[PDB]
Parts: structure tokens; sequence; C-alpha cells
């Protein structure tokens, strides 16, 4: 049943399903009609003539209101529902929409379906932190230079793909209703084809919050005429559908994002990993340095082996380098009188008991080498023989050999 | 013909 | 049956990307109380908004045709009735690149022979059985194992022979040739090995280290390494040692050794005298150049 497990049961890359992260989520907007209730006018073009139909926006009445909840609700072509900004909030004044996902998402697109005509100037912003600092994502304007201080129709540079680009595309006043602006995060980016191996673009698609700012709106130039009321009431920002598409950032180690004990969206990490985005590795699995999963290689986090003598292991870069990029996990504070990186042998002054396996508690017996008999403390690990001096027959160098008598000298314990 | 007819180890690694 | 509400979100969605098409498969929603008239497939690069295909409720699978080769499409599935369109189900896929069928290769050149002329020049001669007009050109490649992880040097030739220049002396090289007519081209010919002629060394021995031996201070060991430009098989080494540097080679005592050994113990050395050292390499063609003297005093 598990997508992380293969047909035999081997590890494989895990990707969460493609979702519209915006759907059903609360969006904070700067303006909404109805408080106090004001009149708005819908403009419609047919042939060479323009027609205007004026309606009222009442926040209290459900059929007359246009709340920010109408951006994120289900989009129905038969019954469209759009949010509407306050009348005539033209440049310098702007209308912004902040969306908080509350987790790192690998954004593929950011789309907006408009009820009113598309803006003359719009910008998409993202947040790496959970709303502290903002970095631009994409700009849309007639004058990229004068409005957003970016080159107009700039081609995507290989040198900086992590930079927001400005275009005059999708800014046209026509269609006056139903206009769409869909931003493709990996569009035109030269190394987008090799995304799995490109961390530069992997960071570019990452966002925790999305902010869309409407800076300048399209106008006919009739607002400055004798009658300002009728004209200024027919210019506003209205959006029916806001879609932020993309998968949950889990670095290829999770198939789904689940809400935890503190009601926070987190990846359900696999391949022996842990973290909100599976960026780090589960304790006692530091045998290999952390690496993001690819299509060909699963890049699972390798478990430590201490032969059940140590509870904590640490990663050594030098040992990983000396192993030829194979393993670098060294066990910490080896118990039951054992030593070594993988805690596989008995420490100096101890020997292995052959009757019981290495995983057992009593795997290493004490090597009781005589202080005057034996030369050294460290003995034979497989047989349990102390390094005897003057050919001592003792197992722990305790008894003199045949014909040999015990001596007063500490250098020569037995004399023939 | 050209072949040999206990092995001792020697190691060297930097700090 | 039930048109009082908008259809429920579909249960499953599965894509299968091909070279120019995407096989889409789905399953209707779990709830049957709300009637469903059909399915709406929404595809496109980056966003699913590009194009929309509406199908009947009976349909369970659909292959999206006429697509770009290596593009990343986002497919969206909606369940629709008379009241409207339901909650969408999203999935993304990257189409497989357009594979071009490879041409049937040509016959490679035969009779490839390496003829060593000098220490830096080897001429390569090859034949062609295909030749009984054409604009076919031959390509030559060569590589030495030192330095490590180096690549083959390529050179184009229109005639049946090529003169290789800029080679190192006394070093084994591998040679092979290929024929290229156009989109059709033959693989590399049988590897022919050519070893360059030996030459007089052009570089002196590097890393000259002199140190006082612990035990018998009257004896001091000299350590040297072979030079980079050996230009052949080294047969011997000449060590020079004297108290004065300004004096010519004729004044300095000659101490030659064997080539297979890079160490030599010097016995009976004078006390409170500053010793200077110079080492040279021996070859079949000539002798290695002189090296810079090193300072070492005795107590
Ligand atoms: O000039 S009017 O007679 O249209 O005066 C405005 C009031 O008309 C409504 C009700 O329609 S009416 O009975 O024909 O007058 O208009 C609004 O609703 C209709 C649909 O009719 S229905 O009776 O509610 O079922 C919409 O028409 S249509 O788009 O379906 O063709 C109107 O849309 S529009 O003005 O043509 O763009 C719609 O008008 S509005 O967007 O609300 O302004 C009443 O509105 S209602 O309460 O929402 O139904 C108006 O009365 S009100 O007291 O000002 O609210
Ligand atoms: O018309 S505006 O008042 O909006 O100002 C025009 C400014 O655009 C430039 C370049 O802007 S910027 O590089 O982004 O700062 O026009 C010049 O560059 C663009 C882009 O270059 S390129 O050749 O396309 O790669 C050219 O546009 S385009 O042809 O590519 O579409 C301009 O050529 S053209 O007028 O469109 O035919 C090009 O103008 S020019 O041939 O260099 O004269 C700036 O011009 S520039 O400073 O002379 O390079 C203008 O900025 S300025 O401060 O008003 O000078
Ligand atoms: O040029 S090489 O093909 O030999 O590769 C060396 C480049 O690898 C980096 C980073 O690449 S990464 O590992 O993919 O993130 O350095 C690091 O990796 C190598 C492994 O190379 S190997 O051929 O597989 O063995 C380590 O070298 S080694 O100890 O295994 O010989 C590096 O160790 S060290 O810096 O030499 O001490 C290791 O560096 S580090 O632990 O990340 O610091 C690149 O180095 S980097 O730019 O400093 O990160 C190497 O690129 S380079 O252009 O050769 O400088
Ligand atoms: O339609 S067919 O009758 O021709 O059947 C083809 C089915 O085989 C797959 C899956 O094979 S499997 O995952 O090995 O079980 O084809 C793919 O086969 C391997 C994947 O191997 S791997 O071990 O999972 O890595 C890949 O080829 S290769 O690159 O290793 O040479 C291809 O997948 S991928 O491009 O890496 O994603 C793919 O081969 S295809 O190149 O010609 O065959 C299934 O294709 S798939 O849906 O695209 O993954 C086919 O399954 S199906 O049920 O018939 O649809
Ligand atoms: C419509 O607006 C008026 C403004 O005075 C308000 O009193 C009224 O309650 C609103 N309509 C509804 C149904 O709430
Ligand atoms: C239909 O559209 C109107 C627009 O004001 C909205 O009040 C209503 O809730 C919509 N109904 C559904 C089911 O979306
Ligand atoms: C929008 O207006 C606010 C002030 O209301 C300002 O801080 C911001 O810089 C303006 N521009 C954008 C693109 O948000
Ligand atoms: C050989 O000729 C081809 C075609 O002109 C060219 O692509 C290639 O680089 C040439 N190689 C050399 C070393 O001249
Ligand atoms: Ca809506």
């Amino acid at each position: 049943p598990d997508p992380c497990s293969d047909e035999n049961g081997h590890p494989r890359r895990c990707i969460p399903d493609f979702v519209n992260a915006a759907f059903g989520k609360d969006v904070r907007v700067s303006s909404t009609c109805g408080r106090p209730p004001a009149r708005y006018c819908v403009v419609s073009e047919r042939g060479e003539e323009r027609l205007r139909s004026c309606h009222l926006c009442n926040a209290s009445d459900p059929k007359k209101a246009h709340p920010p909840a109408f951006l994120t609700d289900l989009n129905n072509p038969h019954n469209l529902t759009c949010w509407q900004s306050e009348n005539y909030l033209q440049f310098p004044h702007n209308v912004t929409l902040t969306l908080s996902l509350g987790k790192k998402f690998e954004v593929t697109y950011v789309s907006l379906q408009f009820c009113s005509p598309r803006p003359e100037s719009m910008a998409i912003y993202k947040s790496m932190d959970y709303g502290r600092t903002w970095v631009p994502f994409q700009f849309y304007s007639t004058q990229c230079r004068k409005m957003y201080n970016r080159p107009h129709r700039a081609p995507i540079t290989k040198q900086n793909e992590q930079e927001a680009v400005c275009t005059d595309s999708h800014t046209d006043m026509r269609p006056l209703s139903g206009g769409l602006i869909a931003f493709s995060t990996l569009d035109g980016r030269p190394s987008a084809h090799d995304f799995d191996n490109s961390p530069v673009l992997q960071d570019w698609v990452t966002a925790t919050d999305i902010r869309v700012a409407f800076s300048r709106l399209h106008t006919f130039g009739d607002e400055n005429e004798d009658d300002s009321e009728l004209a200024r009431d027919s210019y506003f920002y209205a959006v029916s559908d806001l879609q932020v598409g993309g998968r949950c950032k889990c670095n290829g180690h999770a198939a789904r994002c689940v809400r935890d004990r503190d009601d926070s969206l987190v990846c359900d990490c696999r391949h022996n990993t842990a973290g909100p985005e599976c960026d780090r590795c589960k304790p006692f699995h530091y045998d290999r340095p952390w690496q993001r999963a690819t299509a060909r290689e699963a890049n699972e986090c390798v478990a430590c082996n201490c032969n059940l003598h140590a509870r904590r292991c640490r990663f050594n870069m030098e040992l990983y380098k000396l192993s030829g990029r194979k393993s670098g996990g060294v066990c910490l504070n080896c118990r039951h009188n054992t030593a070594g990186r993988h805690c596989h042998y008995c420490k100096e002054g101890y020997y292995r008991d052959m009757g019981k396996p290495i995983t057992h508690r009593k795997a290493c017996k004490a090597c009781d080498c005589h202080p005057v008999g034996a030369a050294g403390k460290t003995c034979n690990q497989t047989t349990g023989q102390c390094p005897c001096k003057d050919g001592v027959t003792g197992i722990t160098c305790n008894r003199c050999a045949k014909g040999y008598q015990q001596s007063r000298s500490p250098i020569a314990p037995c004399i023939k | 013909p050209c072949n040999y007819h206990s092995y001792l180890f020697c190691g060297l690694f930097g700090d | 049956t039930g048109e009082t509400r908008v259809p429920e979100v579909p249960s499953s969605l599965h894509v299968r990307p091909l070279v120019t098409s995407i096989v889409v498969s789905w399953t209707p929603p779990e709830n049957q109380n709300i009637v469903v008239r059909g399915y709406a497939i929404g595809y496109g690069i980056g966003s699913p908004h590009a194009q929309t295909i509406k199908v009947d409720y009976k349909q369970r699978y659909y292959t999206i045709e006429n697509l770009d080769p290596s593009s990343h499409y986002v497919i969206t599935l909606k369940a629709f009735n008379n009241v409207g369109e339901g909650i969408p189900l999203y999935e993304s896929a990257v189409t497989r690149p357009h594979t071009v069928p490879d041409p049937t290769p040509m016959m490679p050149p035969v009779g490839v022979q390496a003829s060593i002329l000098s220490h830096d020049t080897i001429r390569i001669t090859w034949a062609d059985n295909s030749l009984p007009t054409d604009s076919r050109y031959y390509t030559v490649r060569w590589k030495t194992n030192i330095p490590a992880n180096t690549k083959y040097k390529n050179a184009n030739a229109t005639t049946l022979s090529y003169l290789v220049t800029g080679l190192k002396p006394n070093t084994l090289y591998e040679f092979s040739v290929m024929v290229t007519k156009g989109r059709r081209s033959s693989t590399w010919s049988m590897t022919a090995h050519g070893a360059t002629f030996e030459l007089v060394p052009t570089s002196p021995p590097k890393d000259v280290t002199v140190v006082s031996k612990e035990g018998k201070p009257r004896t001091i060991i000299v350590n040297w390494q072979p030079p980079s430009e050996a230009n052949g098989k080294i047969t011997g080494y000449i060590i020079y040692y004297s108290t004065d540097v300004n004096a010519e080679i004729h004044d300095w005592v000659i101490e030659p050794v064997v080539g297979n050994r890079l160490t030599h113990q010097i016995q009976e050395l004078t006390l409170d005298t500053p010793y200077y050292f110079k080492i040279q390499a021996r070859n079949s063609k000539g002798m290695g150049p002189m090296s810079e003297a090193v300072q070492f005093r005795t107590p």
C-alpha cells in the first residue's frame, strides 16, 4: 500500500500529490466593498460602443457581498463568485492579497482569474521564512522600468534563475472580464530540464507564503472629467479564482503532509529521516551525509551499527573520506568494555567469549594479566592469552615454566 | 614461473 | 437524480507520460446521491489552464494527444453536471523526449600502424576497404596515461595518414582512427600502440632533502626524488658534495649511484663544515641538468 516501498520492499523516491495549496485557505486583503456600502459599475464592450451597468456592494447581504473568502472558494463557471476591492484605489495606492500556507511548498504555478479587467501593474511575492521578509517572484506591467525597476521583456539568465522577471504579457485590458494571469515558476529557466540535480531552482520554487500586489489599474482616462463619481466607481480589482499549485516540499522522502500535535503542517518523513521538510536525518542514522532523493537513486538515510553496545552514533567526515564515500558513522561511548568505530571488538585488556555472540552483554570477558608475570595488559582476543615474559606457561601469565624458579627481578620473573 | 612459489601490513595516512 | 448540490471531488487520478501524449486514468467520486454528467480534463505546461477537454460520465480513461517533447504538464480532473463543475483533482507529468533513430554505422579503418619517427613525432597510417569523390574525412585520437584522467587529443585528416606532434619522450601512446561521412559515421578502429623515443633529460631532480642521522652523527643521509622531465628509463644518479659552492664541478667530488635506489649513505664527513648538495639524473641519450644547492651545517 505504501508508495515509499518497492515491489520487493526496497526504498524509492516519495513525492506528495499535486495540490492547489490556496484552496479553502483564509486570504488577508487590504480592501473590500460594503463597509460602508458603496456603488460599483460593470463596463461591457460590444462592437465600437461601451456600456455600463451599476450595482451595489453590501457586505451584510450574502448575495451582494464580495468577501476575501470568494477567492479561495470552489470555482464554478455556472455560478462565479469573486472578491471586490474598494472603488478607485489607483496608483500610488495599492491592493494586496497575502496567503499563508504555513509550510515549505515547491510551487509550480500561481494563477488569478479576474472578474474586472486585469491590472496594468501586478506583482507576485514569496516568503522563505513564515512572513518576515519578502522576495519578488514575478512582475507584470506595461512599463517594467518606471513601475517595478526591472527590464521589460528580459530573457531568463543562466547566471541568476533565482531572480524575478518582468513582462508586458497577460497585462492587456481585453478581456474586460474573465482575464487570466498564470505564473509558471520554472518557465524559461535554462536549467529547469535538470531540476532534480539543480538546487538553485529547487530553492526558487520554495515558498511558505504568497503575496500578490495590484499596483496600477487600467483606465480609459474619463476619471478626470466633469463627473468624477460615475467614472471612478467603474474602476476596481476583482478576482474569482486564486490557485497556488505545487507539491509539499519533502525532499523526496514523504508521500503526504500531516498536521502534528501542535496543529502544524509537516511531512510524514520516510527512508529513516526527520524534519519539517525531511531536510535532516533521524537519530542513530548518521552513517551517510544527508542527500535529497532523485528519480534513479532513493538516497535513503543509512542506519548506524554499534552491535547493541551504544545508543548514540556520530558522523565523521574524515572516516567517510577514508572509506571512499561509503560509510562514516562512528559509535559514541561504547558500553560492555568494547572499542572501535562500529563497536565490533573488545577494548585493550579484554577478550571475546566465543560461547556467546557479539550482540550479547557478556561478549567481552576480563583479561586478568598478572602485573609481574605478563609483559603487557592487552591480550589475544580469540583465545585469551596474556603476553608472557620468560616463556611463562600460565593462561594469565601466573605460573613459571618447567625447570624455571620464581625470581626477585621485575625484568626476569622466572629463572632456569 | 614468475609467482611467489604470513602477510605483514604497512599503513600511512594524514592528520 | 440529484442536482441540488455541486458534484463531489473524484476518488483517483493517474497519468502516464509518453513522447507526445499523456495517458490519463480516473475513478468517479464515492458519493452517488449527486448525479454526474461527465469529466473535464484540464491540461497545459506549468498551469492546467491552457486547454480543456470535456467527456461523458461513462469514460474512465483518456490519452491527451499533440504535446511538446520534454515539457512539464499539469493535468486537472473535474466532475461536472447541470448545476456546475466540482472540486478538482490535480497531477503533473514530464513528457518523454523525442528520440531520433540512429543511422547504420560505416566500416572502421583497417591496417592501423604506428611508425615512431622522433621523441615528439609518430606518423599514423590507415587503410579503407570501402574505397574502390566523397566528402568523408578521417579523425585521429591519442592519449597517454600520465597525467591521470586526461582526455584523447583529436585531429582531422583528409588523407590516409597523419603526423602526430607535441608528444613527451619515452611514453606509451594509444592511437585509433574513425571515418565521418555525415549523419552516418563509423566507430574507432583497432587500437595501435606507439611508444616515443628516449631523450636527454631537460629537468633536474626535485625535493632535495638532507638530514642528520640519529645514531652515528658523522654519517648524514641525502634524499632525492626523480625529476618530472625524466625523458626515459633512469639508469643512475650522480650526487655532488663540497664545502664551497663558487668552485666548479671539477673541484666537487663525484659520488654516482644506481637508478633503482633513491637513497645513499655518506660516511666520513668533516666536523664544523657547511655542506652543499647537487643531484643529477642519468639516461641512455645523455645527462640531466644541474640543480640548486642546499644549506646544511655539521656541529
Ligand atoms: O433593473 S432591475 O429590475 O434588474 O433592478 C435591480 C434588481 O434586479 C435584481 C432582480 O432581478 S429582476 O427581478 O429581474 O429585477 O437583479 C439581480 O438578479 C437578476 C436575476 O433575477 S432574479 O430575480 O434575482 O432571479 C440578475 O440578472 S441576470 O444576470 O441573471 O440576467 C441581475 O444581474 S444584472 O443586474 O443583470 O447584472 C442581478 O442584479 S444585481 O447584480 O444584483 O445588481 C435584483 O438583485 S438581486 O437582489 O441580487 O436578485 C435587484 O434588486 S435589488 O433590490 O437592488 O437587490
Ligand atoms: O521607451 S521607454 O521610455 O520605456 O524607455 C526605453 C528604454 O529601454 C531601453 C533598454 O531598457 S533597459 O535595457 O531595460 O534599461 O531600450 C533599449 O534596450 C531595449 C532592449 O534591448 S534589446 O535590443 O531588445 O536586447 C530595446 O528594446 S527591444 O528592441 O529589444 O525591444 C531598445 O530598442 S527599441 O527602442 O525597442 O527598438 C533599446 O533602445 S536603443 O536601440 O538602445 O536605443 C533603453 O534604451 S537605451 O538606454 O538606449 O539602451 C531605454 O532607457 S532610457 O533610459 O530611456 O534610455
Ligand atoms: O573535482 S572532483 O571530481 O574530484 O570532485 C570534487 C568536488 O566535490 C566537492 C563538492 O561536491 S559534492 O560532494 O557533490 O557536494 O567536494 C566534496 O566532495 C569530494 C568528493 O569527491 S570524489 O571524487 O568523489 O572523491 C571530496 O573529496 S575527497 O575527499 O573524497 O577526495 C571533498 O573533500 S575536500 O574539500 O577535498 O576535502 C568534498 O568537500 S567538502 O566535504 O564538501 O568540503 C567540491 O568541493 S567544494 O566546492 O569545496 O564543495 C569539489 O569541486 S572542485 O571543483 O574539485 O573544487
Ligand atoms: O507499456 S509496456 O507494455 O511497454 O510496459 C512498460 C511498463 O514498464 C514501465 C515501468 O517499469 S518498472 O518501474 O521497471 O517496473 O517502464 C519504465 O521502466 C523503467 C523503470 O525502471 S525502474 O526500476 O522503476 O527505475 C524506465 O526505463 S529505464 O530508464 O530504466 O530504461 C522507464 O521509467 S522512467 O523514464 O525512469 O520513469 C520506463 O520505461 S519506458 O522507458 O520505455 O518503458 C512503465 O512505464 S512508465 O509508466 O512510464 O513508468 C510501464 O508500465 S505500464 O503499466 O505498462 O504502464
Ligand atoms: C444593505 O445596506 C444597508 C445600508 O444602510 C443596510 O442597512 C442593510 O442592512 C444591508 N442589507 C442587508 C440585507 O443587510
Ligand atoms: C452563487 O453565487 C453567489 C454570488 O453572490 C453566491 O452568493 C452564492 O453563494 C454562490 N453559490 C454557490 C453554491 O457557490
Ligand atoms: C503597496 O503599498 C504599501 C503601503 O500601503 C507599501 O508598503 C508597498 O511597498 C506598496 N507596494 C507593493 C508592491 O506592495
Ligand atoms: C573535425 O571537423 C569537424 C567538422 O568540421 C569539427 O566538428 C571537429 O571539431 C574537427 N576537429 C578537429 C580537431 O579539427
Ligand atoms: Ca470563486
